[PDB]
């Protein structure tokens, strides 16, 4: 509650989002990019890995506990 | 194709 | 190391920069990502097409102003409904309906009553698959109100020559009748008649028995040949048999040309033979069996 | 704020170079999409109505096939299963990798869209099926046909098998919001389309029944879904187009989910969007292989 | 799913 703390929990309740916004993203663009396999010459070979998003995740509330 |  | 607590006012809001960049990219690209989108809805380009102008066969076509050799939709007058064809178009409003085609052993000719009915194999807009048009579509090409027709049999060995042969008057009967061939006259080709029969020289009677106007057309399950046997069955094809063949355009094909009473299964020849211009015993490399309106054809 | 600040800072960071990745990937396949991808597929000489008239007319082989189901239109190209179940199957939607997109809207639906087939590798024909969904007034005129049963096949990515067939299968035309209508079910993956999401009870499972549905797409709704949000619409949410209800128990023209396993926070609008098929892997499992299939009943 |  003191002046930055406030901050701090902004900054919490932001990077929370972002970070299940970007895990989202991530798996909207490998699908659309698949996708585009059956228009376009090629579709860039990738693989996605959500355990990178997963393991922040856990990672981020434990430090927001 | 002459047949016998 | 564990900065001061004046460390902190300073870098609480680095991450508040970052953080709001962060964001603004991810606007940026969720954009992109929705213009990537307008760029994959086609499907992939089919290289071969089918071409608008139809008509009651290739030579109406061919005169309604079609120019190239493809795959065209045509209908003739008793037809039913319409279907894809080959025509093939020359540089002299001549277009040729093609109903036959052997140029590699790619496709079985070992068919049914029906599927010789119906047609098989593919039509290619470059003229470079086997294919069987289909009795049922041959007769009705052949057969419209007042229009003599003109079959032309193209020839080509395995050493690069190529001989025809041409029948006036051509026609095909319909299915109450077994798709009977009947024609006018030989008009002549460097292939030699061998519609006419051959003198095999294993009998009196080669000639007569291996001639083909007038045959019905015969297959395994169908046999209307004049054999105690099954021609058709024997020589492993759908074709117009007698006792059986001079020529057998729908015969077994032999890679290379020459091949031994020991290749087929029954003794027989059973390959693409023309008895007026190859041995029975060499089997053709490439075949075409195409017809025109007579009237067409050199006046 | 000890510690805290020090994962803040890590995360953040870590995104920022995710955000590149993205940028990047994104970037590459743009420059790939400035030219197509391609097919040649020369038309086999048969023809018929359709796939069953092509099958009894000789036609053996599951490639691509013209049919013309009436003197109306013009002939079409559509691919035909002459191998499942005594073939003459006519596909009229193909999900087998996710090359294709099926979120499009009302006009994409209606005229059709994707691959009917692609090249068998070393073949001038193509005898392999691509993704496709057909086209809703082509769907429409063959049902009306006459009596058409449905086949609808699947798999997981494990390679499991489960089928559900439909005696009678009806699509009213456009007019009519091409509804939908479907009977005498049978098989093993659940009838999803008449009773409903299996795993639901009463008021809940009867709003995901099919039959009966129109066809909505995220441009038109005509869900069973009464409400006032411009968001709250089955299309925009479960993305693609389908007779939807409220939501589904079936997402056929789902987004394909590579590895089947799902979860509520990779889902665009947190919904159960994916090739789903509930009354056998639930709503969180996208098929790896999803596919419907009419031909005359008899 | 459904939307109760
Ligand atoms: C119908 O479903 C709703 C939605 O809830 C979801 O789906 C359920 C089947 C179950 O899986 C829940 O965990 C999901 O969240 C149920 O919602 C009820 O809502 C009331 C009012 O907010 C709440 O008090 C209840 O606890 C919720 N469900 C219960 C009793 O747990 C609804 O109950 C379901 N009813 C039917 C027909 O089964
Ligand atoms: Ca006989
Ligand atoms: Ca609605």
């Amino acid at each position: 509650v003191i002046e930055k703390v406030q901050h701090i929990q902004l900054l919490q309740k932001n990077v929370r989002a972002q970070l299940v916004d970007m895990k989202r993203l991530e798996v909207d663009i490998d699908i659309k990019i698949r996708s585009c396999r059956g228009s376009c010459s090629r579709a860039l070979a990738r693989e996605v890995d959500l355990k990178d998003y997963e393991d922040q995740q856990k990672q981020l509330e434990q430090v927001i506990a | 194709g002459p047949r016998p | 190391y564990e900065a001061s607590i004046l460390t902190h006012d300073s870098s609480i809001r680095y991450l508040q920069e970052i953080y709001n960049s962060n964001n603004q990219k991810i606007v940026n690209l969720k954009e992109k990502v929705a213009q990537l989108e307008a760029q994959c809805q086609e499907p992939c380009k089919d290289t071969v097409q089918i071409h608008d102008i139809t008509g009651k066969d290739c030579q109406d076509i061919a005169n309604k102003g079609a120019k190239q050799s493809g795959l065209y939709f045509i209908k003739p007058l008793k037809a039913n409904q319409q279907f894809l064809v080959y025509c093939e178009i020359d540089g002299s409003g001549n277009g040729w309906t093609v109903f036959q085609k052997r140029l590699d052993g790619s496709v079985d000719f070992k068919k049914n009553w029906i599927q010789y009915k119906e047609g098989f194999g593919h039509l290619s807009p470059t003229g470079t698959t086997e294919f069987w048009l289909g009795n049922e579509k041959i007769h009705l090409i052949s057969t419209q109100s007042a229009i003599p027709y003109a079959l032309r049999v193209e020839l080509e060995d395995w050493n690069g020559r190529t001989s025809t042969a041409d029948y006036a008057m051509f026609k095909v009967g319909p299915e109450a009748d077994k798709y009977r061939l009947t024609y006018a006259y030989f008009a002549g080709g460097d292939a030699g008649d061998a519609f006419d029969g051959f003198d095999f020289g294993d009998d009196p009677s080669d000639k007569f028995f291996t001639s083909h106007n007038g045959m019905q057309f015969s297959t395994w399950d169908n046999d209307n040949d004049k054999f105690e046997g099954n021609c058709a069955e024997q020589d492993g094809s759908g074709w117009w048999m007698n006792k059986c063949h001079a020529g057998h355009l729908n015969g077994v094909y032999y890679q290379g040309g020459t091949y031994s009473k020991a290749s087929t299964p029954n003794g027989y020849d059973n390959g693409i033979i023309w008895a007026t211009w190859k041995t029975r015993w060499y089997s053709m490399k490439k075949t075409t069996m195409k017809i025109i309106p007579f009237n067409r054809l050199t006046i | 704020i000890p510690t805290n600040l020090r994962v803040l800072r890590s995360i953040l960071e870590n995104l920022r170079s995710k955000i590149q990745k993205l940028e990047s990937d994104v970037s590459a396949q743009m420059e790939y999409c400035r030219t197509p991808c391609t097919v040649s597929c020369n038309i086999p000489v048969v023809s018929g109505k359709e796939c069953e008239e092509i099958i009894r007319k000789g036609g053996e082989t599951s490639e691509m096939y013209l049919i013309q189901p009436d003197s109306s239109v013009k002939p079409y190209r559509v691919y035909c299963d002459m191998n499942t179940e005594n073939g003459g199957w006519t596909v009229i939607q193909n999900r087998q990798d996710g090359s294709v997109d099926f979120g499009r809207k009302w006009d994409p639906y209606k005229q059709g869209f994707g691959n009917v087939a692609t090249n068998t590798d070393g073949k001038n024909y193509c005898g392999l099926p691509g993704e496709y969904w057909l086209g809703n007034d082509k769907i429409s005129q063959l049902t009306r046909m006459g009596p058409t049963e449905l086949l609808i096949e699947m798999e997981d990515w494990k390679g499991d098998k489960v089928k559900a067939h439909y005696g009678g299968f009806t699509v009213q035309n456009e007019a009519n919001k091409y509804q939908i209508s479907v009977n005498k079910y049978r098989g093993t993956a659940g009838n999803a389309l008449m009773d409903g999401a299996s795993q639901l009870m009463g008021e809940n499972r009867t709003m995901t029944i099919h039959n009966g549905m129109f066809f909505s797409t995220y441009d038109r709704d005509n869900d069973g879904w009464l409400t006032s949000d411009p968001r709250k619409q089955c299309s925009k949410e479960d993305g693609g187009g389908w007779w939807y209800n409220r939501c589904h128990a079936a997402n056929p023209n789902g987004r394909y989910y590579w590895g089947g396993q799902y979860t509520w926070d990779m889902a665009k609008h947190g919904t159960d969007d994916g090739v789903v098929w509930m009354n056998w892997k639930g709503s969180w499992y996208s098929m790896r292989k999803m596919s419907m299939k009419i031909r005359p009943f008899f | 799913g459904h939307r109760p």
